[PDB]
């Protein structure tokens, strides 16, 4: 009975891969080797912020691009005001192992999560002075990976359990779960318009998700190992994905196929966190070499390295204005380049 | 009545062995230095208390070996001192502070290893603490050097000259003290060995056998700390053996008053044996910090 | 402005207490529980005294820290990083599961051990070995012989050379001999006694660390 | 089981029948929204008058 | 002749 | 919720001393710097001290440098005030005032009550104007001028908008110019400009009848206006 539903599911994907073969008649390459290169970046540290004793995990920007958060073991969530290297507030925190950072884009609510198995928002601007915790979201059984605010009351997270949850705020239930992975998830990106989100997850697979329908509409191969880190295009029709073959690739929402690969010889090491840039020229990723890497979207060839830190750098972030990029790592440090 | 004296104090071959030997030393401490400065600065993960202890103390070496070895070496070759007032006051200074300096950061560490190992309960020494205690020792040594530089003169000898193969005359100089009253200059001198030598040994060798007396309360680990009571007492040994003979001849000069004989034979042949004494224990003891730290060696 | 300055104070407030908080928790000692499956894991916890659980205690002005993973059920690679700096590592194996089988749990645990102990995050991390459920092991290896789990045994039938052929077992999948070290101790019922031997492990690593910190050797 | 066909079949039968664009679109379209005032980060193209002084 | 030198 | 009562107060002899101590309850004490501000029993308002908070910078007034105290105590959550010598000037109402200062935060938010006594260079702020005509379902808008310009190297101004209703407390409206707070209907907006700055008010209501006031956190010397009144007939 069983043999046959394996056998038709072998059919299908023999078929779907033979559909899909037929769309491939000219690589990007082919297209992209005449115009000009964009040449050697340099970039240079304009600030250092040194006030975490401890291992810093995740970090995000605020929606005024003068604002940051931070998150690390030490057991504290520090927002920092990056024109003047300034400490607005410093948040305790209940559990000490935290994975995760967010920041809403009204700029009145922090949220972190992390082995706990428990999302937590805090309030900012209260009227008391100090931030106060808000609500506790439970209900997952794996860990926290990632946590994102879709507007003022919706927030989605993704864990270790194989599943991914979009619940309210006000009240403390989920509202729709999705379901079909069989790794672990780690990361997840939301789209520019917010009705479409993407994760990727410990099987070597990338998944598309409809927010508000609820069922999975397209899923992506072609890794050999986990995937850690995923993004979004500024244009909303890609998305890329960083992995642990030391490799990196770019996929498009209306060919369903991997179009560009970045690998080298010398890096042999994993990456970590991904991040674009304005205009989708610049692909910034970290790496386990205390080094992060600049690339070109249209072509595979490096055009500078960012090297400062004297550890796993962790996390990485880009700007709204696009005129700063942050990195924070192993070593306690939170650094901005310019 | 003029007396005429020989150029070199020594012949041909006694100037050979002198030279090669002092060459070598010279060598030697160069390489030490700049490998163990090398590895010290390079790495970023050697920011420690001890590692900049370390850091100070090799740049000590270095600078003992690049000024105190020449100038000896050139006046054990000349029977005078062919230089100006002004060089020999500020020679003088400068390895007068040296050698305090080299003393002193011996002792800081002897403390600050003895504070890490036999009451580690205690919060660990700060930096800030480092610099306020290695700016103490660099400045409380260059105060307690700095009447010897003023005091200090330079004078010509009419009566005495040096007659070369050439049959030429020189003028003879040489730098002394010539301090008001005559008395006092022993006082000085054992000022100065009472600050070097006497309590500084007192307290390592007290406090060491302190730790001693700790670990020894306490077939792998028998080994263990037979090794590390072995580096201890030689590091002690070699500290005090090195530095025995110069200050036990300065004060038998300074008190002993040997006759004409005796005055010429320690004034020949003694001396450049205890300088390089001296200088040896110097150049030796990068040797012994590094090849006895396994980290160091990589 | 004025309103600069104000700020510059707060922030320097903030560091202040961030610092003096840093400094009076960079004293505790923290260590990992780790099991398999079926063993006395709170039998130790109550002797002494979701995801993880932390248990707090103390003894002559030393503070522990207890975090046990045993209820997440995932890759463990993946969240394992975030362990690295711990002190030490307390495992406990079941010594009356020898018969038991459901694949030996035995060599379930074992094979557990070679795990943890040759992991790249744990080179220098010392672990704490606790054959836990030995009340009646000597009963079942009067009853049954030692040959059912190892045929390649050939002994007495005492216990004490049962004991000592199942501790020189485990001890021999250590691979560094010389970098770390294991302490193996077997728990009593009603004992109280455990928490000495994890003071006297804890002292010995703490003097072993801060004699290769800065100075000899 | 019989959910992981069912799943397999929508989603790679109609997403089968979706159509296809060259990526030489979109690179192109955002592209054009660089090498001007709107991007920063590329070489060093903006005045010193810039948020961080340094 | 008097060679003593620099005590250190 | 927010609540600040002062106490102590009387009849005082000249040459005299006294000492006036205000209350909190709960709004994070430590967390919040405090000042003090006095009015006159004609009409103005005039700044007299300030206390930062964790006890560090203090600053005083030109005209009371030496026989005045402030201090204040985390624990109790209480802040005190001492008078050494007491002139006949000195007989006004006493308020208390709390501020914080972060990013962005508002300045002045919660005032006092008051509290009674009686005895028995500098930046200068104009506001010429001292009442006008008004009547509901239209637009009026007030005006004032300062000596030198407000605009710091930052990007931003320092000039705030207060309202004091018949018998009762001030309150705040505009913390920095174009800045709206909390509380306070969106028709208020201050859009001024340059050294001149204004205030309008779309439309009027019952509750809009007072003595406007306006302010500047530049020179820690402040400078409180002259007053506008709106009789609305």
């Amino acid at each position: 009975e069983l043999d046959q539903l394996r056998q038709e599911a072998e059919q299908l994907k023999n078929q779907i891969r033979d559909a899909r073969k037929a769309c491939a008649d000219a690589t990007l390459s082919q297209i992209t080797n005449n115009i000009d290169p964009v040449g050697r970046i340099q970039m240079r540290t304009r600030r250092t912020l040194r006030g975490h004793l401890a291992k810093i995990y995740a970090m995000h920007w605020g929606t005024d691009s003068r604002l940051l958060v931070s998150a690390s073991q030490d057991g504290k969530l520090i927002i920092w005001d990056s024109y003047t290297t300034n400490k607005v507030h410093a948040i305790p925190l209940r559990s000490s192992w935290v994975m995760t950072c967010a920041y809403a884009p009204s700029g009145n609510y922090v949220a972190c999560g992390g082995l706990d198995n428990i999302c937590s928002i805090y309030n900012l601007k209260t009227r008391e002075g100090n931030v106060r915790v808000s609500r506790e979201l439970a209900g997952h059984t794996g860990y926290l990976s990632c946590c994102r605010f879709l507007d003022d009351n919706q927030i989605v997270t993704s864990s270790g359990d194989t599943t991914c949850a979009l619940w309210d705020i006000e009240t403390g239930q989920q509202t729709t779960t999705f379901t079909g992975h069989t790794g672990d998830v780690m990361s997840l990106s939301l789209a520019p318009d917010t009705r479409l989100f993407v994760s990727g997850a410990c099987d070597a697979s990338a998944k598309l998700w409809d927010v508000r329908e609820g069922m999975c509409r397209q899923t992506f191969t072609g890794h050999e190992s986990d995937i850690n880190a995923i993004c979004f295009f500024p244009n909303g029709n890609a998305f890329a994905t960083g992995s642990d073959d030391a490799t990196c690739r770019l996929f498009d929402l209306r060919a369903d196929q991997e179009l560009m690969t970045y690998s080298h010889d010398n890096i042999i090491c994993g990456i970590t966190s991904v991040s674009f840039s304005k205009s989708g020229r610049l692909l910034l990723a970290g790496y386990d070499d205390f080094n992060c890497n600049v690339w070109d979207a249209l072509k595979a060839d490096r055009a500078g390295v960012l090297a400062g830190h004297d550890n796993r750098v962790s996390c990485l972030g880009v700007t709204d204005d696009g005129m700063a990029v942050a990195t924070g790592s192993w070593d306690s440090f939170l650094k901005i380049w310019n | 009545n003029l007396t005429f004296s020989s150029y070199y104090q020594h012949t041909s071959p006694v100037a050979a062995m002198f030279i090669v030997a002092y060459a070598l030393i010279f060598l030697l401490c160069m390489v030490g230095n700049t490998l163990v400065c090398f590895i010290v600065l390079k790495n970023r993960h050697m920011h420690t208390v001890t590692n900049m202890f370390i850091l100070n103390l090799a740049v000590s070496d270095l600078l003992v070996g690049i000024f105190c070895m020449p100038t000896t070496l050139v006046d054990n070759l000349i029977t005078g001192w062919p230089f100006d007032n002004a060089t020999c006051k500020m020679s003088g200074l400068v390895q007068g502070m040296s050698v305090s300096a080299s003393v002193w950061t011996l002792v800081a560490i002897a403390v600050e290893r003895f504070r890490c190992i036999v009451h580690p309960f205690r919060e660990k020494l700060t930096l800030r603490k480092a610099l306020v205690t290695i700016a103490v020792i660099w400045a409380l040594a260059l105060l307690i050097m700095c009447p010897s530089a003023v005091t200090l003169t330079v004078t010509r000898e009419e009566h005495h000259f040096m007659v070369d193969a050439r049959n030429r005359s020189y003028p003879l100089y040489s730098c002394w003290e010539a301090w008001p009253e005559k008395g006092m200059r022993r006082v000085y001198t054992t000022v100065l060995f009472s600050h070097i030598y006497l309590a500084p040994l007192a307290l390592i060798v007290v406090m060491y056998a302190r730790i001693a007396r700790k670990l020894c309360q306490a077939p792998r680990a028998s080994r263990r700390r037979a090794r590390v009571v072995h580096m201890l007492v030689m590091v002690a040994l070699f500290f005090t053996l090195s530095w025995l003979p110069l200050w036990a001849l300065l004060l038998l000069i300074d008190y002993g008053q040997l006759s004409a004989p005796q005055l010429h034979l320690v004034t020949v042949y003694a001396f450049p044996f205890a300088h390089w004494l001296a200088f040896f224990n110097s150049s030796a003891n990068p040797i012994i910090y590094g090849y006895f730290n396994e980290n160091f060696r990589r | 402005s004025a309103e600069d300055k104000a700020a510059v104070e707060r922030s320097k407030m903030i560091d202040r207490n961030l610092r003096e908080d840093g400094e009076k928790a960079a004293r505790e000692v923290k260590l990992l529980l780790l099991g398999a499956g079926e063993s006395g894991k709170n039998t130790i916890v109550k002797q002494m005294k979701t995801g993880i659980v932390e248990t707090h205690f103390t003894f002559k002005d030393l503070h522990f820290k207890m975090f046990d993973v045993g209820a997440q059920r995932s890759e463990r690679k993946k969240w394992i990083h975030c362990f690295e700096g711990v002190t030490a590592i307390i495992f406990c194996v079941a010594l009356s599961d020898y018969d038991l089988v459901l694949m030996n749990r035995m060599h379930e645990s074992m094979k557990l051990f070679d795990s943890i102990c040759n992991n790249k995050w744990f080179t220098d991390t010392s672990i704490i070995l606790f054959l836990n459920k030995k009340d009646l092991f000597e009963e079942k290896i009067k009853k049954s012989p030692l040959t059912i789990c190892y045929p390649e045994y050939a002994g007495s039938n005492t216990y004490e050379e049962a004991a000592a052929y199942i501790q020189c077992q485990f001890e021999d999948l250590n691979k560094r001999k010389d970098t770390k070290e294991i302490y193996t101790h077997f728990t009593c019922s009603t004992d109280t006694k455990n928490v000495q031997f994890v003071f006297d492990a804890v002292t010995d690593v703490i003097i072993k660390n801060n004699l290769k910190d800065c100075g000899l050797f | 089981s019989i959910a992981q066909a069912r799943k397999l079949v929508e989603q790679l039968k109609m997403e089968a029948n979706i159509d296809r664009i060259k990526v030489s679109k979109a690179a192109a379209d955002l592209m054009a929204y660089c090498e001007a005032h709107a991007k920063e980060d590329p070489l060093l193209t903006p005045v010193p008058a810039s948020e961080n002084p340094f | 002749f008097l060679f003593q030198p620099q005590r250190f | 919720d927010v609540q600040l009562v002062e106490s102590g107060g009387g009849l005082v002899q000249p040459g005299g001393s006294r000492k006036l101590s205000c209350s909190a309850s709960g709004f994070a004490f430590s967390s919040f710097g405090m000042h003090w501000v006095r009015q006159a029993p004609e009409k103005g308002l005039e700044w007299v001290a300030y206390i930062s908070s964790g006890s560090g910078t203090i600053y005083y007034a030109d005209t009371v440098k030496g026989r005045f105290t402030i201090s204040r105590d985390d624990p109790k959550n209480t802040l005190f005030l001492q008078m050494t010598s007491l002139r006949s000037e000195d007989t006004a109402m006493y308020y208390c005032v709390r501020s914080i200062y972060y990013y962005g935060s508002s300045p002045f938010d919660f005032w006092g009550q008051g509290t009674t006594l009686t005895v028995s260079s500098d930046i200068v702020m104009t506001q010429a104007t001292s009442s006008v005509p008004v009547t509901p379902g239209e637009s009026v808008s007030i005006s004032c001028r300062s000596s030198k310009s407000l605009l710091h190297s930052n990007g931003n101004t320092y000039l705030y908008w207060f309202l004091q209703r018949p018998g009762q407390s001030p309150q705040l409206l505009i913390y920095r110019m174009s800045n709206l707070a909390s509380g306070v209907p969106d028709r208020f907006s201050g859009s001024g400009s340059g050294t001149a700055f204004t205030l309008t008010i779309s439309r009027l209501e019952a509750e809009d009848v007072g003595v406007y006031y306006c302010m500047q956190h530049l020179e820690y010397p402040l400078t409180f206006g002259a007053g506008t009144k709106l009789e609305l007939k």
